[PDB]
Protein backbone atom coordinates (compact mmCIF):
# COMPACT_ATOMS: atom_id res chain seq x y z
CA UNK A 1 0.00 0.00 0.00
CA UNK A 2 1.14 3.53 0.98
CA UNK A 3 5.24 3.40 1.33
CA UNK A 4 5.68 5.49 4.75
CA UNK A 5 5.25 3.50 7.55
CA UNK A 6 3.58 1.80 7.26
CA UNK A 7 0.80 3.76 5.42
CA UNK B 1 14.02 2.23 -2.57
CA UNK B 2 14.96 -1.70 -4.22
CA UNK B 3 17.90 -2.77 -6.16
CA UNK B 4 18.89 0.91 -6.51
CA UNK B 5 22.35 1.93 -5.67
CA UNK B 6 24.17 4.95 -3.22
CA UNK B 7 23.63 8.22 -4.42
CA UNK B 8 26.85 10.11 -3.19
CA UNK B 9 26.62 12.41 -0.45
CA UNK B 10 24.63 15.60 -1.33
CA UNK B 11 24.31 14.90 -4.95
CA UNK B 12 20.67 15.40 -4.55
CA UNK B 13 20.70 18.56 -3.16
CA UNK B 14 16.52 18.46 -2.82
CA UNK B 15 16.26 15.79 -1.18
CA UNK B 16 14.43 16.36 2.60
CA UNK B 17 14.06 13.77 5.17
CA UNK B 18 10.63 14.26 7.72
CA UNK B 19 11.52 13.31 10.96
CA UNK B 20 9.23 12.61 14.19
CA UNK B 21 12.23 10.78 16.24
CA UNK B 22 12.77 8.96 13.05
CA UNK B 23 12.84 9.05 9.20
CA UNK B 24 9.34 8.25 8.22
CA UNK B 25 8.94 10.27 4.49
CA UNK B 26 10.99 11.84 2.11
CA UNK B 27 10.15 15.60 0.20
CA UNK B 28 11.59 17.84 -2.20
CA UNK B 29 12.66 21.56 -1.58
CA UNK B 30 11.11 23.81 -4.05
CA UNK B 31 12.39 27.02 -2.63
CA UNK B 32 13.92 28.15 0.78
CA UNK B 33 10.71 27.58 2.90
CA UNK B 34 8.65 25.17 1.12
CA UNK B 35 8.91 21.02 1.05
CA UNK B 36 6.62 19.27 -1.33
CA UNK B 37 5.75 15.58 -0.21
CA UNK B 38 2.50 12.95 0.37
CA UNK B 39 -0.45 13.69 1.94
CA UNK B 40 0.01 10.21 3.95
CA UNK B 41 2.82 11.63 5.21
CA UNK B 42 1.41 14.29 7.32
CA UNK B 43 1.80 13.94 11.27
CA UNK B 44 1.85 16.72 13.63
CA UNK B 45 5.78 17.12 15.02
CA UNK B 46 7.19 17.27 12.09
CA UNK B 47 11.36 18.54 11.81
CA UNK B 48 12.29 18.80 8.04
CA UNK B 49 15.97 17.55 7.58
CA UNK B 50 17.61 18.88 5.13
CA UNK B 51 21.31 18.48 3.91
CA UNK B 52 21.69 14.68 4.64
CA UNK B 53 23.19 11.46 3.49
CA UNK B 54 23.99 9.23 6.44
CA UNK B 55 20.41 10.02 8.52
CA UNK B 56 21.91 8.51 11.93
CA UNK B 57 25.09 10.28 11.79
CA UNK B 58 25.63 14.29 11.74
CA UNK B 59 28.45 14.51 9.63
CA UNK B 60 28.00 18.50 8.74
CA UNK B 61 25.93 20.12 6.12
CA UNK B 62 22.54 19.01 7.62
CA UNK B 63 20.00 21.90 8.43
CA UNK B 64 16.83 20.61 10.97
CA UNK B 65 14.17 22.78 10.83
CA UNK B 66 10.77 23.08 12.11
CA UNK B 67 7.47 22.56 10.04
CA UNK B 68 5.59 25.68 10.74
CA UNK B 69 2.84 24.13 9.00
CA UNK B 70 1.72 21.35 6.88
CA UNK B 71 -0.90 21.46 4.10
CA UNK B 72 -2.81 18.46 3.00
CA UNK B 73 -4.72 18.93 -0.55
CA UNK B 74 -8.31 19.66 0.60
CA UNK B 75 -9.62 16.78 -1.76
CA UNK B 76 -6.75 14.34 -0.30
CA UNK B 77 -8.91 10.98 -0.38
CA UNK B 78 -7.13 8.09 2.08
CA UNK B 79 -9.22 5.32 0.32
CA UNK B 80 -8.45 5.99 -3.39
CA UNK B 81 -5.57 7.65 -2.69
CA UNK B 82 -6.27 10.72 -5.05
CA UNK B 83 -4.87 13.80 -4.36
CA UNK B 84 -1.85 12.53 -2.68
CA UNK B 85 0.05 15.93 -2.19
CA UNK B 86 0.98 17.90 0.57
CA UNK B 87 2.83 21.06 0.72
CA UNK B 88 4.95 22.23 4.47
CA UNK B 89 6.09 25.38 5.54
CA UNK B 90 9.21 25.63 7.17
CA UNK B 91 9.55 27.80 10.22
CA UNK B 92 12.62 29.57 9.22
CA UNK B 93 13.98 29.74 5.30
CA UNK B 94 16.90 27.49 4.76
CA UNK B 95 20.30 28.40 3.57
CA UNK B 96 20.84 27.41 0.16
CA UNK B 97 23.91 26.46 -0.96
CA UNK B 98 25.22 23.60 -3.08
CA UNK B 99 24.65 20.79 -0.82
CA UNK B 100 21.09 22.38 0.07
CA UNK B 101 19.24 23.83 -3.35
CA UNK B 102 15.62 24.20 -4.84
CA UNK B 103 14.19 21.44 -7.39
CA UNK B 104 12.04 22.86 -10.34
CA UNK B 105 8.43 22.29 -10.81
CA UNK B 106 7.68 21.33 -14.19
CA UNK B 107 5.80 23.36 -16.81
CA UNK B 108 4.21 20.75 -18.93
CA UNK B 109 3.91 16.93 -17.83
CA UNK B 110 6.71 14.13 -18.80
CA UNK B 111 5.50 11.25 -21.34
CA UNK B 112 5.82 7.84 -21.67
CA UNK B 113 9.34 6.04 -21.56
CA UNK B 114 11.18 9.73 -19.77
CA UNK B 115 13.72 8.62 -17.49
CA UNK B 116 13.68 10.16 -13.99
CA UNK B 117 15.60 9.68 -10.50
CA UNK B 118 13.77 8.81 -7.61
CA UNK B 119 15.56 8.50 -4.46
CA UNK B 120 14.75 7.94 -0.71
CA UNK B 121 16.34 6.23 2.80
CA UNK B 122 13.03 4.14 3.02
CA UNK B 123 13.46 0.07 2.66
CA UNK B 124 15.86 -1.67 0.27
CA UNK B 125 14.74 -5.59 0.69
CA UNK B 126 11.64 -6.89 -0.94
CA UNK B 127 11.11 -9.66 0.82
CA UNK B 128 12.23 -8.37 4.67
CA UNK B 129 13.08 -5.08 5.63
CA UNK B 130 16.45 -3.22 5.81
CA UNK B 131 16.67 0.22 6.37
CA UNK B 132 19.88 2.37 5.18
CA UNK B 133 21.57 4.86 6.66
CA UNK B 134 22.76 6.55 3.39
CA UNK B 135 20.18 8.18 0.54
CA UNK B 136 19.85 5.67 -2.30
CA UNK B 137 19.34 6.33 -5.85
CA UNK B 138 17.32 4.66 -8.68
CA UNK B 139 16.75 5.43 -12.35
CA UNK B 140 13.30 4.54 -13.72
CA UNK B 141 11.25 5.30 -16.41
CA UNK B 142 7.67 6.34 -16.45
CA UNK B 143 5.35 3.72 -17.86
CA UNK B 144 2.57 3.91 -20.64
CA UNK B 145 -0.64 4.71 -18.75
CA UNK B 146 -2.24 1.52 -20.74
CA UNK B 147 0.58 -0.76 -19.04
CA UNK B 148 -0.50 0.99 -15.96
CA UNK B 149 -4.31 0.80 -15.69
CA UNK B 150 -3.45 -2.84 -16.67
CA UNK B 151 -1.27 -3.63 -13.84
CA UNK B 152 -3.84 -1.90 -11.01
CA UNK B 153 -7.39 -2.15 -12.84
CA UNK B 154 -9.54 0.46 -11.06
CA UNK B 155 -7.06 2.31 -9.30
CA UNK B 156 -4.79 4.53 -11.39
CA UNK B 157 -6.45 8.19 -11.17
CA UNK B 158 -5.57 10.72 -13.39
CA UNK B 159 -3.02 12.10 -10.73
CA UNK B 160 -1.34 9.27 -10.48
CA UNK B 161 1.17 7.57 -13.14
CA UNK B 162 3.57 4.41 -12.89
CA UNK B 163 7.03 4.35 -12.83
CA UNK B 164 9.37 1.34 -12.68
CA UNK B 165 9.97 -1.90 -13.97
CA UNK B 166 7.72 -4.78 -14.79
CA UNK B 167 10.16 -7.30 -14.44
CA UNK B 168 10.61 -6.81 -10.75
CA UNK B 169 13.63 -5.75 -8.98
CA UNK B 170 13.57 -2.26 -8.69
CA UNK B 171 11.38 0.27 -7.30
CA UNK B 172 10.80 2.67 -4.11
CA UNK B 173 9.49 0.87 -1.05
CA UNK B 174 8.26 1.75 2.57
CA UNK B 175 10.05 4.91 3.82
CA UNK B 176 10.17 6.40 0.58
CA UNK B 177 6.81 7.79 0.10
CA UNK B 178 7.08 11.74 -0.35
CA UNK B 179 10.10 11.55 -1.89
CA UNK B 180 11.23 13.02 -5.36
CA UNK B 181 10.42 11.45 -9.14
CA UNK B 182 12.45 13.98 -10.83
CA UNK B 183 12.97 13.91 -14.94
CA UNK B 184 14.75 16.04 -16.53
CA UNK B 185 15.70 18.49 -13.98
CA UNK B 186 11.83 19.15 -12.99
CA UNK B 187 10.14 17.16 -10.14
CA UNK B 188 7.41 15.22 -11.77
CA UNK B 189 6.34 12.87 -8.91
CA UNK B 190 5.96 11.89 -5.48
CA UNK B 191 6.55 8.54 -4.23
CA UNK B 192 3.04 7.19 -2.99
CA UNK B 193 2.34 3.35 -2.91
CA UNK B 194 2.20 -0.15 -4.55
CA UNK B 195 1.39 -3.50 -4.25
CA UNK B 196 4.48 -4.60 -2.37
CA UNK B 197 7.81 -3.69 -3.82
CA UNK B 198 9.84 -4.79 -6.65
CA UNK B 199 6.84 -7.17 -7.17
CA UNK B 200 6.84 -8.33 -11.17
CA UNK B 201 4.39 -6.74 -12.94
CA UNK B 202 3.49 -4.52 -9.81
CA UNK B 203 5.26 -0.90 -10.33
CA UNK B 204 5.54 1.95 -8.49
CA UNK B 205 2.66 4.48 -8.56
CA UNK B 206 3.38 8.60 -8.29
CA UNK B 207 1.47 11.48 -7.68
CA UNK B 208 1.26 13.35 -10.90
CA UNK B 209 2.76 16.59 -9.97
CA UNK B 210 1.99 18.36 -13.10
CA UNK B 211 -1.82 18.06 -12.25
CA UNK B 212 -0.74 20.41 -9.52
CA UNK B 213 1.87 23.54 -10.30
CA UNK B 214 -1.18 25.95 -10.44
CA UNK B 215 -2.67 24.62 -6.97
CA UNK B 216 1.02 24.64 -5.48
CA UNK B 217 1.36 28.10 -6.50
CA UNK B 218 -1.86 29.60 -5.30
CA UNK B 219 -1.35 27.86 -2.03
CA UNK B 220 2.51 29.24 -1.33
CA UNK B 221 0.75 32.52 -2.62
CA UNK B 222 -1.59 33.00 0.13
CA UNK B 223 0.95 31.79 2.80
CA1 LIG C 1 23.40 13.21 8.83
Amino acid sequence: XTRELYV
Amino acid sequence: IVGGYTCGANTVPYQVSLNSGYHFCGGSLINSQWVVSAAHCYKSGIQVRLGEDNINVVEGNEQFISASKSIVHPSYNSNTLNNDIMLIKLKSAASLNSRVASISLPTSCASAGTQCLISGWGNTKSSGTSYPDVLKCLKAPILSDSSCKSAYPGQITSNMFCAGYLEGGKDSCQGDSGGPVVCSGKLQGIVSWGSGCAQKNKPGVYTKVCNYVSWIKQTIASN
